[PDB]
RNA sequence: AAUAAAAUAUUACUUUGGAUAGUUUAGUUUCCUGGGCGAUGAAGAACGCAAUGAAUUGCGAUAAGUGAUAGGAACAAUAAAAUGUGAAUAUCCAAAAUUUGAAUGCUUGAAAGUAUACUAAGGUAUAUAUGAUAUUCAAUAUCCA
RNA sequence: AAAGACAUUUCUAGUUAAUCCUUUAAUAAUAAGGCUU
RNA sequence: GGGAACGGGCUUGAUUGGAACGGCGGGGAAAGAAGACCCUGUUGAGCUUGACUCUAAUUUAUCAUGUGA
RNA sequence: AAAAUGAAGACAUUUUAACGAGUAAGGAAACGAAAUGGCGUAAGGACAACAAAAGUAGUAAAGAUUUAAAGUAAUUUAGAUUGAAACUGUCCUUAGUGCAGAUCUUGGUGGUAGUAGCAAAUACUAAGAAGAGGAAAAAAACAUCUUAGAACUGAAGAGGAGAAAGGUUCCUAAACAACAUUACUUGGAUUAGGGUGAAUCGAUCCUAAAUUACAGAUGGAAAUCCUUAAGAAA
RNA sequence: AUAAACAUACUUUGAAUCGGCCAAGUCUGGUAAGCAGGACUGGCGAUGCGGGAUGAACCGAACGUCGAGAUAAAGUGCCAAA
RNA sequence: CGAGAAUAGAAACUCUUGAAGAAGUAAAUUAUCUACCCGUCUUGAAACACGGACCAAGGAGUCUAACAUGGAUGCGAAUGAGAAUAGCAGGAAAGCUAUAACAUGAAGAGAAAACGAAAAACUAUGAGAGUGUAGAAAUACAUUUAGCAAUAGUAUCUUUCAA
RNA sequence: AGAUUUGAGUAUCGUAAGAGGACUCCCUUAACUUAAGCAUAUCAAUAAGGGAAGGAAGAAAAAAUAACAAUGAUUUCUUAAGUAAUGGCGAAUGAAAAAGAAAAAGACCAAGUUGAUAAGAGUGUAACUAAUAGAAAAGCUAUAUUUAAAAGGGAUAAUUUAAAUUGAAUUCAGAACGAAUAUUGAGCCAGAGAGAGUGAAAGCCUCGUCAAUUUAGAUAUAUCUUGAAAAGAAUAUGGUUUAGAAAAGAGUAAAUUUAUUUGGAAGUAUAAAUCGAAAAGGUGAUAGUAUUCAUCAAAGUCUAAAUAUUACAGGAAAACUGAUAGCAAAGAAGUACUGUGAAGGAAAACUUAAAAGAACUUUGGAAAAAGAGUGAAAAGAGCUUGAAAGAGUAAUAUGUGAACGGAUAAUUUAUAAGAAAAAUAGUGGAAUAUGUUAUAAAUAAAGAUGUGAAAAGAUUAGAUAUAUAAGUAGUAUAUUUAAUAAGAUUAUGUUGAAAUUUAUAA
């Protein structure tokens, strides 16, 4: 070394030539992915979705204002959202029981995602021909099902002037087929966010943010003199 | 480009610029940083004072995100929400509505109080504030809130 | 351009593809065009020689018409009884011809070669109709876009534009300091050159007229 | 002082040599698709087989090739014979597949050999370890008359 | 004592306790590690 | 003569006809070999030894549960 | 260096003044008044007859040899001869990019030099035959075969046979380009054929020093140990 | 007083080099050395040219290619210009 | 006798040689002057120092990675986002598009706990812009204003035991 | 005698072995080297040795991170990051969570329970079995929810893979050549102007290439038939009559010590000696004890996909090499040849379009030579061109112990410079110049400020239909009805600079 440089720190001291990765096939990957996308798009039509995910939040408070997809609901998330687990797999969500509830939050705005995607789900009959049972049970309750749906709409009409369905209804019926890829793209983690304004009062105007900074520090700091001061 | 080397422009040049007294040898008082103490330490003296030692205490698991703490002065709190947003709530005072300047949201956490504010009321909400950052957004007839 | 990711168009594969191909390949590679009265029986436009076909040579020193004798695919040549060199000492020896300086005057067709002008005459009719459905389709859009006007009009000569609007762009300005040393002497001396060539017409014009 | 034999110098032609130029059925690297061997005897080795062969190629006592399916008139250095009643040529097919080699009845050095059983010759089977089943046993090992 | 949305901070005096920093979920007494000489 | 202090070449002189055969051992500080003597490398190797640091072999102690006194 | 002029002229402008040695070393490219200027090799992207046939080339490419011209020089240009199928100029981009040396690598070739040598093994001669091959003013020497003379190894041999090793060298015929330090009609050399016969000779069989298996013992492993002891084996 | 604007002040980045040797109206050790080691300056190294016959260092003088002249060191019997 | 100044005038030529070869240039020879073996180490080699008999072809500062300075370039409190990756047309190792993780930077000090920058700055010299006069051709002096860059020094502020 | 247990021989049906090992999972305590010496360290899971695998393998479903507004099997990539840490704290070595992506999938044994228990096992097969994590059996039941006769066949379609077929336009005219694709002239094709061959350069001569066709092979691709559409079956939260009153992996996890390893530092991982748990417990990386908190629940197994690849095989490309280069190998190259062996290991491309490869005579023993002949040309097989070193011939020139070079002349040789033209005076104006008119072209505009149109959407309020419906302006889709707010993009006024310079003809 001569003059003023850094102090170089370069691990080349091994075998580095048999340790070089080249991406020579990073072009050819791109097609081989691409192309296994579109017939997984096939074969399983429609709905190639890639299951849908629940909004979390990410970890540490370096992260946690923003959201992002976990893995699978949980079990309270899919009982809220009035679905049965052994269903859910079947129609393109997620499940994972190793999750536990973290919040009330939480568990609220994945029961809104599960909502949101069953009405945006439609389920075609296991059997194809007309004369399956749930088609055949469609038109058996339609007549039915028409007094139950007169009390519900009225149910909806004066009080917005337990004994709620443990499952839900599976969206089965026959409809002109469109394929959607992802099921996340549509339902979104959270809405757009705007410019936030508020109203100014004396109250706010007031308040000391620096003093409760202190405060809170104080007496977290304040704990141990606390203990030794009992042990005396 | 190879052709606007030096070695070009030796060419004919026996040494190629290397000397004919102190020739290019292999090595030029070893390999690395070596003969920091003993034959390279004036270039360490020089350079680098404080290389050889030890200063502070371990830690021997860091967990680097608690230190994360972006921060943001006083004087650049209005150009997260624009000039346009700030002309328009020049004439606020208290009682009418204020725009509200979410750090966290841009990814700032802490407020430090450098240069000045804009005369207009402002709600700066953070997680942490500096002493002369509260005392300036006060003066200037705002508010600050606490997050997280 | 050729799209066919199988297909190579490196010129050392098709050599050497062309040196170790199989017999049953070199047959086809060795084909003649037939002449105008047998074009005109059977609508076929080549064929691959055979033995005891009557050519003529159309590409050499000597243009005579003789029968095949010998279908070498080892040199991807052929002998005529016509044409033959004296070797010396006397004997003759037939002179090699490539395939391609010759057509057939003369078909041997014993029953294979019926059955295989047949094919090649009626797959030959078969695209010519294809070209056919294309041709007018590619017509149809045409008309339904432009009705007064015919699709023969591909072929006839072209008017061109005679219309000279000129732009006012702020750049033509800068445009000869926008060009390097080499290329702005060069469009210079076009400009030279040009100027003095329209000088020279211009002096013969004025001859002319008096 | 003198001669130009040898010596030296330049050019042309020729020679010894194989540079230079032009060329390429050969390489190098990257990428794509597979990654399909063997006791039903593999990879490797040896020997043998062409009308005239030494190598190489192909093949295995049916030998530079047999059948079948495609294929349609050649091969050639020379002479034969065959051939549209089907010549070349191609193959994930069928038949056949010498001695060895994990090499496996025993032996094996450059070794020639040799036993038994089944079906004179010829051909099969018989190594070691091991799973399942059957059968014949051994040990008072536990009961037990 | 003065400001504070249907809690909580600040200033003043008396008191009691803890007090150079760290061992990263929180404390404690040992232990160890930092800083200056 | 001077020069790297022992010239075939440089300076000044002596002197010179071109091509060579047989001998010869003065010279070409003649050829053979990156001196083997000497020194220097922060270059080795064989051998020696209470040089430094270790190690096989040997040795001593403890643990590893047979019964009845 | 300073003035002047400056869209393209051209020679990298015009004028004036000062200056110019050089080992080691430095001055990458681009930069209109240019923060040095250029030559050469190969490949890539463009440009190369401006009016619709657009660089050169079987009316002779590259290369080679010389003759002249331009340049301070690196080099370039053209002619002539040779050569017969590709190549060049300009701008950018790229580099496996410029040789007198490395006891450099590979190949080829000189002087030495028609020189040193073809001097151990006592030795050959005459006539004839075969053959292109002893001629000649002695060119004093002449390979093979037969005969005659003269000789050597001297029977612990330069004799007659085997083991190992070699591998067809064995025998015959044709033929002599190369090989045997001259030559060869000769040959252990070239070409083509032919040749090796066992009940009794050997191998095969037996064991010697020793060597290697199954099972067993040992080892992380490869493998090692054991050879009748450990085994319902032999 | 004299000189000094292609003056002056620099900043950054970097090469090579730190075996040196010579002279003398200088010095030290040594009998002395073409010996060893120093103070100041000029040189050679890195440098050719004219002269000292020859010479790394002496004397004159430092170099783009040339023409004509006055010169420097030093020379004017011949070699050799005078 | 005579400078300045005013008035008027008078200079455009010969010879020799050259396509029977001028001037110049090149080659060979002769003559005068002149010239030690190249590369390298070295204070110093033509050296009785080493390598080099001769010729052709090959032959030695390259590639990958980190940092820095510097010249050209884009954008600029932001820059990059050919990070992986996902799409587009065209078939494409090329090209185009993706409100985007992160990197470097916008804030610095402390071992760390704990913190986190204005007296809307000051002083000196300094770039530039106007007028007037005169020499008189350019230009030289006086005077009004401006105070950037750079340097040095000051208050004030952040962190530290310590600026 | 009989019933078992254990161990053998034989027969039958099978299984392992060897090759390959580029990529994959491991074992074993190299050294050169770096530290400017060297001994820890580094080189370095590196070389060599050894074992085992597949088209991928390994891993994989938390005794896991974290301390959050919390995540959630494994793998791979980006970032973190040359950071935390380790280190004669020297040289050097060196992660992982969070975060962003590719791909996604979860299942069983053991133990527990059920026992008129089920040819082979009762020393137990089999069935049920977890986050509301005290499960498990038999029978009735309530409410929500799921459901068509499964599996296997046959046919059509679609998507792919392979083979075969097909695949335009000058067999154009002239001149010239040994020979036409080059050349001149007139035409044509093109979803084909990638490429090869052809006496010589081809879009239109052959084969091909672009667009296609046909036939086979697959998909867990959809359609109809077999196939009826019923009986029933299933998921979850309960209630009830009997049954029952559990289990959850041991020489293991730890501990003392030793050795290696790790960034892991009073011990990150592995192994060995000793020791050794549980009315559970592990972890939160500073050792110790205590109390809380958080998060998991080890000591059995399997598992696609995203990922690697310089073996080998089949293809495609290339700013790569072009016969001393590129593989050692462009030919019978791992060949010839060397070595007892392990091993080592080359050189060598080109006639011509076509052999038309001279062919008969004279000389010679022959080889050959000279004629003759083939060919466009000897290009003559030692064959494209044919350099230098080294020789031979011819022409020219020089000469006493070197040779060569440079400046200056002389001699000789070569190169090499030209066809115009006088004085004066009569005619005769021809290039140009000066300046007058006319014509043409070019040269001035960067911006500033006004008025509209508008796709795609966005928000809100209504209407219809479908699906679903928690007592939260019900949601979602498709089609419609009005309103606001912006809007990429786009149309058009006003404003604001001329009068010069060249050329052309009188």
């Amino acid at each position: 070394m001569k003059h003023n440089q850094a102090v170089s720190n370069i691990h080349f001291c091994k075998d580095w030539r048999s340790k070089v990765h080249t991406w020579f096939k990073q072009p050819f990957r791109k097609i081989r992915r691409h192309q296994t996308r579109v017939e997984k798009a096939k074969a399983v039509f429609p709905a190639t979705i890639k299951s849908l995910k629940p909004s979390v939040h990410c970890m540490n408070q370096r992260f946690n204002y923003k959201l992002r997809l976990g893995r699978g609901f949980t079990l309270k998330e899919l009982r809220a959202a009035k679905i049965d687990k052994n269903l859910a797999r079947t129609i393109g969500i997620a499940v994972d029981p190793r999750r536990k509830e973290s919040s009330k939050e939480c568990l609220n705005r994945n029961a809104q995602r599960l909502t949101e995607y069953m009405n945006r789900l439609v389920v075609l009959p296991k059997v194809h021909a007309a004369t399956a049972k749930r088609l055949v049970l469609n038109k058996k309750n339609a007549e039915a099902k028409t007094k139950k749906a007169a009390e519900i709409k009225k149910f909806i009409a004066e009080h917005n002037k337990k004994k709620t369905k443990q499952f839900n209804k599976l969206p089965v019926q026959q409809k002109e087929a469109k394929q959607v890829l992802d099921a996340n793209k549509v339902i979104r983690l959270t809405a757009p966010c705007t410019l936030e304004t508020k109203t100014l009062t004396k109250g706010m105007k007031a308040f000391d943010a620096v003093a409760h900074l202190r405060k809170a520090k104080n007496v977290a700091k304040a704990v141990s003199g606390i203990v030794k001061g009992q042990k005396k | 480009a190879t052709r606007f080397r030096q070695t070009r422009r030796r060419r004919g040049h026996v040494s190629m610029g290397y000397g004919r007294i102190g020739k290019h040898r292999k090595q030029r008082g070893g390999r690395g940083n070596a003969g920091g103490q003993h034959h390279r330490k004036t270039w360490f003296t020089t350079f680098h004072p404080d290389y050889f030692g030890k200063h502070g205490m371990r830690v021997f698991h860091l967990k680097a995100n608690k230190y994360y703490c972006p921060s943001i002065n006083v004087d650049s709190l209005w150009s997260l929400v624009g000039k346009d947003v700030q002309a328009q709530y020049k004439n606020a005072k208290v009682g009418e509505e204020v725009p509200v300047i979410d750090c966290v949201k841009h990814g700032y956490f802490k407020v430090l109080g450098k240069g000045f504010l804009p005369k207009q009321p402002v709600i700066v909400r953070a997680r942490y504030f500096s002493e002369k950052a509260q005392q300036k957004i006060k003066a200037v007839g705002g508010a600050c809130e606490l997050t997280a | 351009m050729k799209f066919n990711c199988k297909v190579s168009s490196n010129p050392s594969k098709a050599r050497k593809a062309l040196y170790t191909a199989n017999a049953s390949q070199r047959a086809l590679m060795m084909s003649a065009r037939l002449s105008k009265e047998l074009r005109e029986k059977y609508n076929v436009i080549a064929i691959p020689i055979h033995k005891d076909d009557e050519v003529k040579i159309i590409k050499g020193h000597q243009k005579v018409a003789g029968k095949v004798t010998a279908v070498r695919r080892s040199k991807y040549v052929i002998n005529i009884d016509k044409l033959t060199k004296t070797k010396a000492n006397g004997q003759t020896v037939p002179i090699a011809i490539r395939p391609s300086n010759v057509i057939i005057t003369k078909l041997f067709l014993n029953k294979d070669r019926e059955a295989l002008l047949a094919k090649k005459a009626e797959s030959r009719k078969s695209y010519k109709e294809l070209v056919a459905k294309r041709n007018e389709e590619v017509a149809k859009a045409f008309t339904a876009v432009y009705p007064a006007l015919n699709m023969d009009i591909f072929g006839k000569k072209v008017e061109p534009i005679t219309e000279k609007k000129p732009i006012r762009i702020p750049s033509k300005k800068m445009a000869e300091k926008l060009m390097s040393k080499p290329t702005l002497r060069a469009y210079k001396t076009g400009i030279k050159v040009h100027k003095a060539k329209n000088a020279i017409a211009a002096y013969k014009a004025a001859l002319a007229k008096k």
